[PDB]
């Protein structure tokens, strides 16, 4: 999973 | 000619770049201090980490990128990250001494600094050659932002699912770049400019590949992995 990337994407 | 949409596409990308690239390089002061045994790793790790955040900010503004799924957006960013950082760094690269001038001497980087980050000439040599050839193209800023957006939205990136949709978004960007060159880039600088720009994307694939190899090598050592950041580990690998 990519929590940080995900967070930066939304 | 350049339709309204295409003109809109360029304006959006230009603004997106301006909002993610600080030509004053003021944030470099927040990074762990550069030291000139991998003395530049903490510093460059932070710089790269910072750059990844900026590249993501740019990607989200690429018309159509947000329409993709969460997984495809992630796949595109992890695979293009290092390529866009190399590509966007050309803005600070100088053929005067083949170095990257980011404001002050402390933030002026050269082949030695990159080697002091754990990388070898196998990557650095072609990286400089790339920087040199890209610079020689003297791209309009419009061409520069379009190239970065096209690099990010590439359908052949491994792990991609909706390649069809990814390809449609990229084609819209490609046709925008091609049309822009014809209408706004005067000859002879426009001679095979598109093809030369695409060749740089192929060049980046090779650099990406070599970087990953050396990265896997460097990060395999816990002592080195320890000096990286959480974002770098998540995106480049762990
Ligand atoms: C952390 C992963 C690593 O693998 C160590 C395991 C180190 C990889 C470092 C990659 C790099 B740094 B060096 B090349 B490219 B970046 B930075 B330095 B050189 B190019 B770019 C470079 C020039 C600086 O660009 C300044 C740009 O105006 C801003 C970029 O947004």
């Amino acid at each position: 999973n990519h929590p940080m990337l995900m967070n930066l994407l939304k | 000619k350049l339709s309204e949409e295409q003109q809109h596409i360029i304006a959006i990308l230009l603004d997106a770049h301006h909002k993610t690239y600080d030509p004053t390089y003021a944030d470099f002061r927040d990074f762990r201090p550069p030291v000139r045994p991998l003395s530049m790793l903490p510093h460059l790790a932070d710089l790269v980490s910072y750059s990844i955040q900026k590249v993501i900010g740019f990607a989200k503004m690429i018309p159509g990128f947000r329409d993709l799924t969460s997984d495809d957006q992630i796949v595109l960013l992890k695979s293009s990250a290092i390529e866009v950082i190399m590509l966007r760094s050309n803005q600070s690269f100088t053929m005067d001494d083949m170095s990257w001038d980011c404001g002050s001497q402390d933030y002026k980087y050269d082949v030695t600094d990159v080697s002091k980050a754990g990388h070898t000439l196998e990557l650095i040599e072609p990286l400089i050659k790339f920087q040199v050839g890209l610079k020689k193209l003297n791209l309009h800023e419009e061409e520069h932002v379009l190239l970065m957006a096209i690099c990010i939205v590439s359908p052949d990136r491994p792990g991609v699912q909706d390649a069809k949709l990814v390809e449609a978004i990229q084609d819209r960007l490609s046709n925008t770049l091609q049309t822009y060159i014809r209408c706004r880039h005067p000859p002879p600088g426009s001679h095979q400019l598109y093809a030369k720009m695409i060749q740089k994307l192929a060049d980046l694939r090779s650099l990406n590949e070599e970087h990953s190899k050396q990265y896997r090598s460097l990060s395999f050592q816990p002592e080195n992995s320890m000096k990286l950041t959480p974002l770098v580990l998540e995106v480049f690998g762990n």
